[PDB]
């Protein structure tokens, strides 16, 4: 019922702009327009666009292509640091037949977003990309809700210390990132189960945080009289969320369900009809869900997500979303001199980082030749060293050894700090409430 | 009369009576709340409203009350010979509908429904969210907002909606999933918010929490103004079709047990519900003897089974029985 | 001589049955060997392979070895383990004498396996006659010295001081330092071999009183890991002692305990001072006190030049910066990749790492000379006497320090050019006697034993050589440093310990290993120590050795064997005044 | 022209200097150390390959001048073993003399006497250290090697032992006197308990020789013991630094080491130990392992010589029950260049 090859003949005969058909899967019910080439894109397209656009392979390449979008084939980009792939189809299709075996003889094939050439035949690339990515990732949605509540500042003479609920810490980077802003905290309650977080929590940080134990237990009675409470966050588990998995457990089995604990306890949290505090709420998820999940998660909420990508102040590929009413959440992100933003920086004694910006972590037992280079972003003299934990933990803006408790093993702390949140991205969205809070 | 007991006329008493002026004994108080609103299946109240014993009963005339009496409470309290004349009464206007206190040894208390919820509060070792008792001459007929399935015949079948009526005070609908703020507040308000699963041997692509998580949000969005005196009332129902840990999940959500409600007929259960809800005595419905290997069996059975998923309408029909006490009946 | 009919010549090895004793294996000796005079009929003068003391059997309870499995005992083998270290030497030396051939717990009883199933064979390949000695090792002493000897002195016949409380010697040179009573020199020398030999589970080898490990006594108590052979309490205290102290769960050993005396065995009110002047003023040869050179004028204070063998951590060059000496060159040696490593990159990169020290010549130190301090220590894992694969000095590990002592003279400036010159070398102090002589007469100089106790959280006591100023001097606690196990634990943490020795977790050990291996409750429940925990015990930095991937065991066993932070900050002191500081 | 260098000085009238002496190649590289002169690249070349060597009679192997063991002339005066050659004598002392000395006994070498000038034969003025120049910037491993000392300026050699007797060796070369005092040669049968202050006070010493036991019944101290103790032995017994006198040392093994200590010797000594062969009707008797200071050691090095094959030697002596019993014949020969250095008895008469 789909013909792209007719569509795209035709186009090339100077009969069909390319605007007015969609290239993902050649639907005529043009709606918008692609953030990254020249041309129409459907609904549809954007759902499983929202799907894929920034779901990476554990390997550490796009495993879908940004184009397609799915499919059972997919070409790596040749050039590192530039994870984004194309399928055969597109690369035969848009650019030209015959230009995909040619892309394979080159060794270093650069993919069209990272080449300097932006003419590729009917494939052209958009030179305000990366804004106009943005704004679909965060101008636009399929829900309509009216802007959250602000609230007016209040006078620094009747600043109160702050109550947090902060849910599925983890490495408890809420209260650090606290305490490095300067904020003071009364109380700050978790819940957690990982044995080692709890641990990193109570150590790192001399027992300020009082925790729950599993959050499954702890009811509205216990928030009502545990309360009243200011900052309550939340770090819902993404391991049968994401669409990185093959199960896809979803929103509805699984830890999927832990989601909506958060949202039971934050409704114990908000105040009924005082209205007398600053209540601000944050959650967040990954980006590589599904459209359903996607606006159950809006639905119940009741908020607009904001995508905030810890690229532009970190070294590490973290793009996360974020609900909730903190003050200029979408603002655009700060880049900070005290915060690290490149890998060469933040590299130890000795050392070359042979890439830029890493996204790669997990060690994935060497992989296979295609996971050689990839996994391996460190270049020692003349040989290669896997990163080191000090490293990673010193990209996501950490303090230098923040997590050496507990005496874990390496891969213990690699998927301790593999779940974590980025420090810098949180820095930015706690900023603004300096300003309404009491600063020690 | 305040140092004498009128449920037994036991001479040890510990506060006045909750109904009428007098006193009761603790055991009359551990009876009268056993059945404080427990309702029969024919619809009107299981035992009395005085002495709380379903063999003696005075179905009241008047259309508008079905609290009953006892004819050893009226003919020991009112006078003798009087229970003769109520019965043979054509319409027998009770007690307390008419404005009249004053009758015999019986004293009638000014605005009741008061001290009633004081009695309930301060008795409730295990207690729930209700609200006052509208009188007679102030109630509203229902708002209900139905989830997933038709609902409006039980409610016509109960007298809380009639024949023909405009579906300003019922919406259904299926795919709750698009529901907004806004579209929640354009249907109105609501007084009652009623949903539940599918009866076993229905398809269902969906996971089956859906059915619960958008009803507890509906729920959220469906809560009266904080300290209106609104009687605002919720109920979720599930045909033994979620798990444990969803039950368990429910159960937290609602902050109520799992109160079941067995249907056995000729000694053998063949359907039985579970019930999350605040409606007043409930708990006394509850039923201990079930287990989770006979109901998971004939679950399980269902599912094999052919038969076509048929709802168990007669299941609720005890569920909505005190609602007559708050809201209209038509 | 030595001829009963009996048999049991000399060279033989057997198991004996003396009182109190459960077939304990040893061998034939004759007397210039154990240093006692002409025994007689009856008196097998007995050499014990394993690690008792020396001692006489008679040949009633004797009985030939080529019935090995016929009376071998289970429970010494599988709950007394230093049974089982016996075992193993003396089927190697019996093995080896057959011709026939074939961490430390963990070594021993994964190697004893096939040596103990050839046992259960047999002996088919050689036979029983196949023990046989390999050609070469072919007044009076009584069965009961001991007994008689403390028999007469609660009579008050012989003074208690003029006998010995380890081996009953008439003989006595020296006064035993930890208990009041004469010492042998054969006494001596076991006290100096093992003394402080601790195990990995954290208790002490042998006995206090004789330092001979047959069936000592654990001391109840905590911090107080020595022990007590049966022996000797039976016969310093009294009958029955042993009997009730094992009676009573928490039974406190007697130096560890309240009050001074303990019948004819009494501890001495200055125990410290005499135990220190032992270890470092007894030592069997006298050499001349090491040159000192004069203080260089501040104004003409040269950067210091540092050649660090067997570098590990770098913890030379930690302790140097620490201290505000400018380092020129800090050339160092080290083969094991995660401490080459650690060095490289805790630090700024200044260590220019040679390799291996077995292949470094005379050339590269001209080359990279003149060397005005050179450090190091010798691998003592093939060198303790803790081992019971010890193999010795001049085989294995042990000879590299004779590697150390080449490099040593590569260093060390001619009989003219008077320039300062600075040399140290670390050591186990738990090792053999022999080695300790011939090491501290290959350097030319006398160890001094320094004891980690005094300044750092740990008992890291080690033999240290060499010429620096004040070794003599007694170690000062500093305001800056952690002296007990409280105040190295990370918050929430009580510590169960005053003072810890033990940071191998051993696989749980056993019941006995519990409440040893586990010195800090952190939630109301056990924990062992944190990776963290030996770094701020040991003095080092906070998340010093965090580099690479270096899980628990490895960082474990790297730290372990390194110097101690503090005590190389004192020894290190005077090079502040005689070198430049900024 | 071998015999046309004569024909070259007389007529053509040209510096000996120019013109090579050992073998007339007209090519020079550097003058002849021992008489003034030219000498080419192969010359020089088997002049170091056989400086210093001696043959088992106790003489030079070959010529001092042409390096021929072919027409080796012997010397009256004992102290002197230098060797000539006829075609030498013939071609620059002058033809037709060579049958002369040869017919008259007694002789009186051109190195001993002390005339500088016979024919075209001249004898370089302080040449003593004139050697040591040239084996230092003429040769591409100049090790160590220390200038001789003249027969009047000949103290009698003081020689330590370790482990091992050497004064039999000795007086079979008659280094030392028969039944003379021990001052001048002390052996350590144990050594262990010896300091430098000890050491220092028998005298100086101008030789340590010591061996290690032969195969068979090794004492249990280890073999690397032997070693060591003989390394830090002669590090006590070195010479004060300033005044560099004649130092040498011999360190033999009967192949009781293992080869970890063989590497641990080559790191220790600074030498490569030179393997010495002993084959009788072709079959390799029995062999030590040298570890030596002396000059002209490494021109015996056998190639041939293989580790396997002496493995094998060494089980085959293990197994047997043969006595303990040193090769004196392996040692005894090589001891033969210190005649040069010390004072020489002759014990015969
Ligand atoms: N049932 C449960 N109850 C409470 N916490 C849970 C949980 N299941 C998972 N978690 C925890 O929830 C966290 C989700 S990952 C997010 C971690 C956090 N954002 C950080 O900065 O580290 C993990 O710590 C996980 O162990
Ligand atoms: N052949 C060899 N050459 C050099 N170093 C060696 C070696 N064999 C072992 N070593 C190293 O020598 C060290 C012995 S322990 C030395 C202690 C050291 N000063 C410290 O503080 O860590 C170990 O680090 C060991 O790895
Ligand atoms: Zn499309
Ligand atoms: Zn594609
Ligand atoms: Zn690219
Ligand atoms: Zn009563
Ligand atoms: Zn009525
Ligand atoms: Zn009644
Ligand atoms: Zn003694
Ligand atoms: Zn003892
Ligand atoms: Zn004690
Ligand atoms: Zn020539
Ligand atoms: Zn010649
Ligand atoms: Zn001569």
């Amino acid at each position: 019922e789909r013909t792209r090859e007719r569509l795209v003949y035709e186009v090339r005969q100077k009969c069909r702009n390319i605007e007015d058909i969609c290239i993902s899967c050649g639907s005529l019910n043009v709606t918008l327009e692609h953030p990254l080439f020249v041309g129409g894109m459907c609904q549809n397209c954007k759902n499983c666009f929202l799907e894929c656009a920034y779901q990476y392979d554990d390997d550490g390449y796009q495993s879908y292509c940004t184009i397609c979008c799915g499919g059972r084939e997919v070409l790596m980009c040749g050039n590192n640091n530039c994870c984004r792939c194309f399928c055969v189809e597109c690369v035969d299709l848009l650019v030209g037949p015959g230009a995909a075996q040619a892309a394979i003889k080159e060794d270093p094939w650069n993919c069209y977003m990272c080449g300097h050439k932006g003419t590729y035949g009917l494939l052209r690339r958009r030179e305000d990309w990366p804004s106009r990515l943005q704004m679909f990732f965060a101008n636009n949605h399929d829900q309509e809700f009216d802007p959250p509540k602000v609230y007016p500042p209040v006078p620094a003479e009747k600043r109160k210390p702050i109550r947090v609920l902060s849910l599925f810490d983890g490495i408890a980077t809420g209260l650090l990132v606290l305490k490095d802003l300067g904020i003071q905290v009364d109380r700050y309650i978790a819940s957690e189960v990982c044995e080692d977080s709890i641990t990193v929590g109570m150590v790192r940080h001399q027992g300020k945080i009082m925790y729950v134990g599993d959050v499954r237990s702890v009811t509205q009675k216990h928030i009502q009289e545990w309360g009243p409470f200011d900052l309550v966050i939340g770090g819902s588990p993404c391991n049968d969320l994401s669409i990185v998995n093959p199960a896809r457990k979803g929103l509805y089995e699984g830890t999927g369900r832990l989601f909506f604990e958060f949202y039971r306890l934050l409704h114990d949290a908000r105040p009924k009809e005082g209205d007398d505090r600053p209540f601000f709420w944050l959650f967040e998820n990954v980006v590589a869900m599904g459209v359903s999940d996607k606006r159950d998660i809006s639905r119940f909420l009741e908020s607009n997500p904001v995508m905030i990508d810890a690229k532009e102040v970190s070294a590490a590929h973290r793009a996360r979303y974020f609900w909730g009413n903190l003050p200029g959440m979408n603002r655009p992100l700060a880049s900070t001199v005290n915060d690290k933003l490149e890998l060469q920086e933040c590299l130890e004694h000795g050392r070359i980082a042979k890439f830029s910006k890493v996204r790669t972590i997990t060690t994935r037992s060497n992989s296979i030749k295609q996971g050689k280079d990839q996994h391996f972003p460190v270049f020692m003299n003349e040989k290669e060293d896997i990163l080191w934990c000090t490293e990673m933990e010193r990209v996501f803006g950490f303090p230098v050894h923040y997590t050496d408790v507990s005496n874990m093993s390496r891969l213990a702390r690699q998927r301790l700090l593999g779940r974590s949140w980025s420090v810098p991205v949180i820095r930015h969205l706690f900023a603004p409430l300096k300003e309404y809070f009491a600063c020690v | 009369i305040e140092d004498i007991c009128i449920c037994c006329g036991s001479l040890q008493v510990h506060t006045q009576h909750p109904l009428f002026e007098g006193g009761i004994c603790a055991p009359c108080k551990d009876k009268f709340l056993d059945a404080l609103f427990l309702y029969d299946d024919d619809g009107y109240q299981s035992y009395c409203s005085i002495c709380c014993s379903g063999e003696t009963l005075l179905i009241c005339g008047n259309p508008d009350c079905t609290r009953c009496y006892c004819f050893e409470c009226v003919d020991s309290l009112v006078g003798p010979g009087t229970s003769g004349k109520v019965h043979a009464m054509s319409n027998w206007v009770c007690y307390l509908c008419l404005p009249s206190s004053r009758s015999g040894l019986l004293q009638r208390r000014r605005k009741w429904r008061s001290q009633l919820k004081a009695f309930y509060d301060r008795e409730s070792e295990n207690p729930l969210e209700m609200f006052e008792t509208v009188p007679v001459w102030r109630r509203q007929p229902v708002r209900v907002l139905s989830l997933f399935e038709d609902i409006k015949k039980e409610l016509t079948s109960l007298g809380f909606l009639e024949s023909g009526s405009d579906p300003g005070q019922l919406k259904h609908v299926v795919d709750v999933t698009d529901t907004v703020r806004k579209d929640v507040e354009e249907w109105g308000p609501f007084d009652l918010v009623y949903g539940a699963t599918p009866p076993l041997g229905h398809t269902c692509d969906r996971p089956p929490s859906w059915y619960l998580f958008q009803f507890h949000r509906l729920l959220q969005y469906a809560r009266p103004k904080p300290g209106s005196p609104r009687p605002f009332f919720w109920m979720f129902v599930d045909n033994l079709v979620l798990n444990k840990e969803d039950l368990d999940v429910a159960s937290r959500f609602l902050e109520m047990e799992p109160v079941t409600i067995p249907d056995v007929h000729g000694g053998s259960l063949q359907n039985a519900v579970r019930v999350w809800s605040n409606i007043p005595a409930i708990r006394s419905r509850h039923w201990a003897l079930v287990s989770e290997e006979e109901l998971s069996l004939l679950a399980q059975n269902k599912q094999s089974s052919k038969l076509a998923a048929k709802w168990p309408t007669k299941l609720v029909k005890n569920c909505f029985l005190p609602l007559r006490e708050y809201f209209k009946y038509f």
